[PDB]
């Protein structure tokens, strides 16, 4: 009953270090598949997947410490990143030279997410709020004020006017766009979670937390779908599928799961990478799903319809 | 055309994908408004979709389904109000929210539903339910037809049942009962071919109010006959059978069932029942198969129940029982979510409040269990209150207590009658967290008072130690301690009790005892880490400092798996005696390794070890503190140490790519990382005096490290509104006045005699620092005073000397050597510089090996001498032997090269030069050419 | 001390180079740079604080409060509930299906939709009192439910039986 | 029945923490009778027993942290040392500077082996392979991998082509040199091993556990022999004599014993080592008894024949 999974493709050594995260972005209409990767320097390698392998196009830097978080937009061709540096500065991604640069401290913005229109850029702060930037525009029109710890995670739903934040010490916390109040705060775990992501059609928030269980709300109210327990280790990543009936997660036990929302059951688990992963992407349709690791390899998977 | 759009939107609907069906009807009704079929399609998803919603526990979208089909089945009733199909469709909508949570569904309903045509109304669960007999009622008027007759019945036992539910009344509903028989054996009499209608039949009869058994027996049967295949009406014989105590042929009639369909629920809920009724041994695994498969009531509160049993128990804890069910299957976080469903669907029934609020216990989500302990006690105040209501209040102040809120927890505690052990205890617990120990005191004595289990009452004297200590008075808490120790049998937190209290004490001779006590005889506690800091601190106390590492490397030979001793190694060495930094770089790195979540701490350790080893390695990448210090912060960004700790790779890797002279990197983010420090700073417990001295330290640094950048500005600026903020401190002071001097002094400049003294007054101001000393010198030196800057750094020297610090006095050494070095440079009389130098040099080699001091006695040497041939071996010696930095070994080659071309003997230039030509060099290369060409 | 100056010649020499020294860590690693200025020490002011003393350590696992003693446990309670059962929430009811599909019509000859009419598969619109009453009009084959009734269920011996 | 036993010499203070190997290498045709120590500390003193006393000879040191483990040659004059400080440098022996110097983690090796030519050096690591380096030729040409937990023990046989392991939790893996695979693995205990010794002629393998028993398995089979209970408390080394006749195990209850192998029986015992003994061994010829204690003290004794 479990479909055919196979690799088609490993690359021996992407970077010098540790990758810490992976953007895959269809944005243009025809066949872009572009995918952006940054690993503990100040290397924004972006590849290109034109047939069947990857071919290196730009080495785009001029970061000073290590890039944490990268996010790729799918309207227009652009790219952000983050690092230790305190500099939010976004590239072209055609040519790859430093559109704007904007400074702000780990007291400032934590982690990257563009909006699903790529217009506001929001990040998250130290000391809790949710620093929501301008692209084009300015720095720091305003920012939505939740009362909680180092805040670390920030999503945004497909279809927009939701903004899910996970934070340290488990507290989650929902506000929505068309208004900017507090509608209802979910405790969550004990743990951090250092992991959100929405759904197309969104009506289901999954959450990914630190001490190894994964649980399924549901949004517009505080009731849980269930609680899945599958990993050994630490979760660090929670990518969905394009079709709301699979996501994929990653772990800290060297391991990379795929799970089913309809029955609740890891369907495949793929025993590859060596050390810790720390980014798992889908693609464009449900076909392919990239993996970068602790240890310095790319992997691209196939998982069919 | 719309027919074949509206066809093709119909068939899309039937083969699933109810969301496309429904923004393809949107669509159509678009360009027409009026169009019923339409309407009717919606209203059908729309009541399907809710039905789903309701298979699963959702209450909220299942009403606001309901609300919105029943919009859209009164806009289409507008146009068309003579189709028996919109009637029948309307009253299953309007009776379809049926035993989903009274007081939870409030539906809108608008226009001509409600008499006369006015706006929108709010009606409630028996108004629905009229509502759904009235439209009943007209269906049947307007079509004659079994099936509706019995969606009538059905809808009157409903009434019935929500009347009689919610106690409103008792032998008042005998019309409604009445009304609704009729009506089904109307339906079954006009068609007795139907097991749908005998099995309604019989349902309705075997009614609590009505108990025709016989009836439902015949109904049943008849059912049964109709169709064969009919697992609802045979778990339905078997549950009937089960409850008048037949449990062998109920046994039997679920197995048929079961064998008839594998996949339904009540049958297995059934079997379920009779295991737990005879006291088999797969109760709780039937149960789990139960709530997995469905999610029903009747199987959650079964394993709710025996979760909670099998873990109340103690004794199970090695039965290979407990070991599986509670831990291979991860029943507590199924329980948990089942219990969460149930309390949703339900919500009346404080004991499945208090198991869940357990639970949540269990697993650390105190905020729920304080949730459900405050349902509890707003459901249980009307109750007998004997057990159930003082056990709920005693939760609850206890949940409360803990998460923070302390005066309602008092106040909690003081609503309840203080006559048990429990109440009175978690009384005092809150009272002390508080503060005022008195009470607490006085509380504690009175459960010493009523306290047995002898265990209990010496935790209880512990507990009075404790407390009492708090209100300082140290000898009664003493005497008390000793009493628990006289006991017959002590207990291990009393013994760590006072080691604790003799610690707090320089006294170090009652901890010998009490350590030595707990060695003794106590061996099954299962923590080595507590047992090892004690005994650590127990050494480090009377200032010995280095039988900290033999006790650490002793506990880590014992037991080499643990990590956190690992850990606490790698912090010891990190701490005292930072002389094997290798040592305790290999430590955090193999504490990293042994686990993942020690990897924070492990890292942090190794990262400062590297730091304090600084760059003996072999130059390799990945593998340096800034690497270790980035990785560190990405894995727990929430100390302040680890932003400390990158402030000073930042310096150090600014201070290396100078060296290496290729490109200065990271230049200007001290202030960011300075702010991160205190906004993370503010957010601990108390660490008083451990976060004072961070914030200087992270202060001090960032003001250093500006003024090396360059910005003197912003430096100046930071130390004024530092002094603005509170009264002067002589360390912001000295800041403040190396922040000022950069300007003047780098270029040669004369100073008067008057600023001198004032800073030679600062820097006496706060004495006992040799960082100042070593830059007073500095500047005394620049300005040109070598007797002043000797005698400072002497007095350095002296200070680090008497300190115990080591790194100190090599500095002082070097840099007075250094000074008289210079000073002899100068080819000044009065010989007595030399004579410095030789001391300062030999003190430094008795000190340690240091090639810096045989480099300095050498160049003295040579600058004495020439003509013997003893300065050129001791150069030779120094160029040649290994292990020696770069530019030291190029220094003695560029003299040794002078020395012999002085001296005039090729053969020896050319090994000089061929030996330079091995390594890499340039400048002595381009010398001796400069030279060949004189 | 006697705070004389003394002058050192300007220039250097140009045979002969400066002496600048830095000092690399604690534990000693010293070097030397050619460029005469600063002595550019790393860490000047030490290694930072890192993590508190053992003391203050020990102080703060047992001697901050009680509660970590084993008598606020989650043990220590001796708790217990009380089991109902209710079999009686293990019947289920089904819903007839509609009994109409509302079908299209057709113009006989080149076929158009003229309406829609209800067909059977196989005044003052507000619901006034619509109840039923004077019930017992029809015949449909006059079954009689009160007199005699089964006992034997199919497959099975004898049935329970009720008074 | 019982034998005359005595000390005949006993060291007040031979170094000045708790000693935790000694080896014992007659390694010379003549009577060179060369002792070797280390003990938490960089002191890894030779010391020599030239007639009836031991004479100090070599104090070299080099070491930052605690040695755990010492060995010695008898075809060459060597010696090897490891300790936490993950570095193995091994000595001349005879002048005593610092011949080589090996770079390896806890987490890389663990303890010392000569091989019975002096060409190996196997080691064993946290992740259960056992990294075999090289004298005078390299570093780690290759390593045995088995799936297990922390390694211990480490013995060879008196001929070759065999090495057995002792590891954390008590199972217990046998290989031939030969070829390197796993033979058969034996359960054993269920608690960490520590020490293990073959026998000349190696067809009996003595195994001792944290629990107070003592196995004595044959080797080229599973068949185990018997199981020796005598000691009260922890059992950290034993020695076999080189006649195959007795063995001795010194354990953590401050007592030296002496077992017999022909009828599993304690001979005799020594009630002296006022503190926990970690180390016994044998000389080149059955007569004298070496046993190093957590107090400084070295002691000898006499076995006669």
């Amino acid at each position: 009953m479990t479909n055919q999974y196979g690799i088609l493709f490993k690359q021996e050594q992407a970077h010098d270090d540790a990758i810490w995260s992976v953007a895959w972005g269809t944005n243009k209409k025809e066949n872009s598949e572009t995918v952006v990767t940054g690993s503990l320097d100040d290397l924004v390698k972006v590849w290109k997947w034109r047939d069947e392998r990857l071919d290196l196009q730009w080495s785009l830097e001029g970061h000073q410490l290590g890039v944490v978080s990268v996010d790729i937009s799918h309207t227009l061709p652009i790219a952000a990143s983050s690092s230790l540096d305190a500099h939010i500065r976004l590239w072209d991604l055609e040519n790859g030279k430093q559109i704007k640069s904007i400074d702000a401290g780990p007291v400032d913005a934590w982690t990257l997410a563009f909006s699903p229109d790529s217009q506001y850029l929001a990040t998250g702060t130290h000391v809790g709020k949710v620093n929501i930037f301008g692209v084009e525009s300015g720095k720091k029109e305003y920012s939505l004020d939740t009362r909680g710890k180092f805040i670390l995670s920030i999503a945004y739903s497909p279809d927009g006017k939701y903004l899910a934040s996970g934070a340290i010490d488990g507290i989650i916390n929902i506000f929505d766009i068309a208004t900017g109040k507090l509608l209802h705060t979910l405790e969550g775990h004990a743990m951090p979670i250092r992991s959100l992501t929405f759904s197309p059609d969104s009506q289901l928030l999954v959450t990914a937390s630190d001490d190894g269980y994964i649980k399924i709300y549901d949004v517009q109210h505080a009731n849980l779908a269930g609680t899945l327990s599958g990993h050994a280790s630490w979760v660090l990543n929670v990518a969905f599928c394009p079709d709301d009936t699979h996501f994929v997660s990653s772990s800290s036990d060297k391991s990379v799961k795929v799970w089913d929302v309809g029955t609740r059951t890891c369907v495949h688990t793929f025993f590859d990478h060596q050390d810790q992963v720390w980014g798992v992407k889908y693609n464009g349709n449900g076909s392919k799903i990239v993996s970068v690791g602790d240890d310095q390899e790319i992997h691209i998977y196939d998982c069919p319809i | 055309s719309i027919y074949s759009v509206f066809k093709v939107a119909a068939i899309q609907q039937i083969l699933g994908k109810y969301k496309e069906a429904v923004a393809q009807y949107q669509m159509i009704i678009k360009k027409k408004e009026d169009y019923v079929p339409a309407l009717k399609g919606l209203g059908e998803c729309h009541l399907m979709m809710a039905k789903a919603a309701l298979v699963d526990y959702l209450d909220g979208k299942a009403v606001d389904y309901i609300e919105k089909a029943l919009e859209y089945f009164t806009c289409a009733l507008q146009h068309r109000a003579d189709v028996s199909c919109l009637w029948k469709l309307a009253g299953d909508a309007c009776t379809c929210l049926y035993a989903v949570a009274p007081s939870k569904v409030n539906v809108h309903v608008l226009g001509v539903l409600l008499g006369q045509k006015e706006g929108k109304q709010v009606l409630k669960k028996n108004e629905l339910l009229h509502l759904g007999g009235r439209c009943y009622g007209r269906a049947l008027k307007l079509m004659s037809t079994s099936n509706t007759w019995c969606d009538l019945g059905i809808n009157y036992y409903r009434q019935a049942q929500h009347l009689a539910e919610t106690g409103s009344n008792m032998n008042d509903l005998k019309e409604l009962l009445e009304k609704s028989l009729h009506c089904l054996k109307k339906a079954v009499r006009l068609d007795s071919n139907n097991h749908l209608y005998w099995n309604a039949l019989g349902v309705v009869a075997c009614y609590s109010g009505i108990g025709n058994y016989a009836l439902a027996q015949h109904c049943f049967i008849k059912s049964i006959q109709s169709e064969q295949i009919n697992a609802v009406a045979w778990t339905n014989l078997g549950v009937l059978y089960l409850t008048n105590e037949n449990i062998e042929q109920a046994h039997e009639a679920f197995k048929m069932a079961q064998s008839l369909d594998p996949s339904y629920l009540m049958c297995w809920i059934g079997q379920a029942l009779i295991a737990e009724a005879v006291g088999s041994y797969d109760t709780m695994d039937l149960f789990r198969h139960t709530t997995e498969l469905n999610m029903h009531t009747e199987g959650a509160l079964g394993y709710a129940y025996w979760v909670c049993t099998t873990l109340q128990d103690k004794s199970n804890r090695e039965t290979e029982l407990y070991q599986y069910n509670i831990l291979q299957m991860n029943a507590i976080p199924a329980a948990q979510v089942i219990l969460n469903k149930y309390v949703e669907r339900i919500q009346n029934y404080a004991p499945a409040f208090t198991m869940l609020g357990y639970l949540n216990e269990h697993l650390q989500l105190k905020k729920e269990a304080a949730n459900a302990y405050q349902r509890a006690i707003l459901l249980l105040q009307t109750a007998e209150d004997q057990d159930t209501y003082n056990v709920a209040i005693r939760n609850y102040g206890r949940l409360l207590c803990s998460t923070g809120e302390y005066d309602k927890a008092i106040q909690a505690f003081k609503s309840t009658p203080l006559e048990v052990l429990e109440d009175i205890i978690g009384f005092a617990l809150a009272l002390f967290m508080k503060g005022l120990y008195k009470e607490s005191s006085k509380a504690y004595e009175r459960a010493l008072s009523i306290v047995e289990s002898e265990q209990d009452k010496a935790h209880i004297l512990t507990a009075l130690a404790i407390t009492e200590y708090k209100q300082g008075k140290t000898d009664v808490a003493k005497t008390l301690l000793f009493k628990c120790s006289i006991l017959k049998e002590p207990t291990t937190e009393s013994l760590q009790a006072l080691c604790a209290l003799g610690l707090a004490m320089q006294d170090a001779t009652l901890s010998k005892a009490a350590l030595n006590e707990l060695l003794k005889h106590i061996k099954h506690k299962d923590s080595n880490y507590q047992r090892c800091l004690l005994t650590s601190a127990i050494y480090a106390l009377q200032g010995r400092s280095v039988a900290v590492q033999k006790q650490i490397s002793k506990a880590v030979h014992s037991n080499p798996g643990d990590p956190a001793l690992w850990s606490l190694l790698s912090r010891v060495v990190a701490q005292y005696a930072q002389r094997n930094a290798k040592g305790g770089v290999v430590a955090g790195n193999v504490a990293h390794i042994l686990d993942s979540n020690h990897g924070k701490k492990a890292l942090l350790y190794t990262a400062v070890n590297q730091l304090a080893m600084g760059s003996s390695s072999a130059e390799d990448e990945k593998n340096t503190a800034l690497k270790t210090i980035q990785k560190a912060a990405l894995l727990s960004p929430g100390d302040p140490a680890i932003w400390a700790g990158l402030m000073a790779a930042c310096h150090a890797d600014d201070k290396l790519a100078l060296v290496n002279n290729t490109q200065p990197k990271r230049i200007d983010l001290y202030l960011a990382l300075l702010s991160a420090v205190s906004a993370s700073i503010k957010d601990e417990k108390f660490f008083e005096n451990y976060n004072q001295s961070l914030e200087k330290w992270s202060l001090s640094q960032a003001v250093t490290g500006l003024i090396d950048t360059g910005r003197i500005s912003e430096a100046e600026t930071l130390c004024t509104k530092n002094l603005k903020s509170n009264p002067d401190q002589p360390a912001v002071i000295l800041l403040l006045r190396q922040v000022q001097c950069k300007p003047l002094l780098e270029s040669q400049k004369p100073l008067p005699d008057a600023v001198l003294e004032e800073l030679q007054k600062t820097v006496m101001s706060n004495s006992t620092s040799v960082p100042a000393w070593q830059w007073l010198a500095h500047v005394y030196q620049s300005q040109g005073m070598m007797r002043a800057a000797e005698m400072c750094y002497r007095k350095s020297l002296q200070l680090a000397s008497q300190r115990g610090s080591w790194s100190g006095k090599l500095s002082s050494l070097l840099r007075l050597a250094l000074l008289a070095l210079k000073v002899c440079m100068a080819n000044i009389s009065n010989d007595h510089w030399p004579s410095l130098v030789q001391e300062a040099t030999t003190e430094a080699l008795k000190l340690c090996f240091c090639p810096l001091a045989v480099l300095l006695q050498a160049l003295l040497q040579f600058k004495r001498k020439m003509g013997a041939r003893e300065t050129r071996r001791l150069l030779e010696r120094v160029v040649y032997q290994p292990g020696y930095p770069k530019s030291i070994a190029s220094t003695a080659r560029w003299y040794l090269l002078r020395h012999l071309y002085a001296k005039d003997d090729y053969e020896l230039i050319d090994v000089l030069v061929n030996n330079a030509k091995t390594h890499g060099d340039t400048r002595a290369l381009e010398l001796n050419q400069r030279l060949s060409s004189q | 001390m006697m705070e004389t100056e003394r002058l050192v010649l300007p220039p250097p020499d140009p045979l002969d180079l400066p002496l600048r020294a830095v000092e690399l860590g604690c534990t000693g690693h010293w070097e030397l740079l050619n460029l005469p200025g600063a002595p550019e020490s790393s860490l000047p002011h030490g290694l930072p604080p890192c993590a508190p003393d053992l003391q203050q350590e020990a102080e703060q696992l047992f001697l901050s409060s009680p509660a970590w003693l084993p008598l606020h446990g989650v043990e220590h309670s001796a708790r217990k509930w009380q089991r109902k059962t209710d079999p009686w929430s293990l019947l289920a009811v089904l819903g007839a299906p509609v009994p109409s599909d509302l079908q299209a019509q057709r113009h006989p000859t080149t076929g158009q939709i003229l309406g829609y009419k209800e067909v059977l598969l196989e005044g003052g619109m507000d619901e006034p009192t619509i109840t039923d009453l004077n019930t017992r009009e029809e015949a449909e084959e006059e079954i009689d439910f009160e007199k005699d009734l089964l006992t034997i269920p199919p497959g099975f011996k004898k049935g329970m039986d009720f008074a």
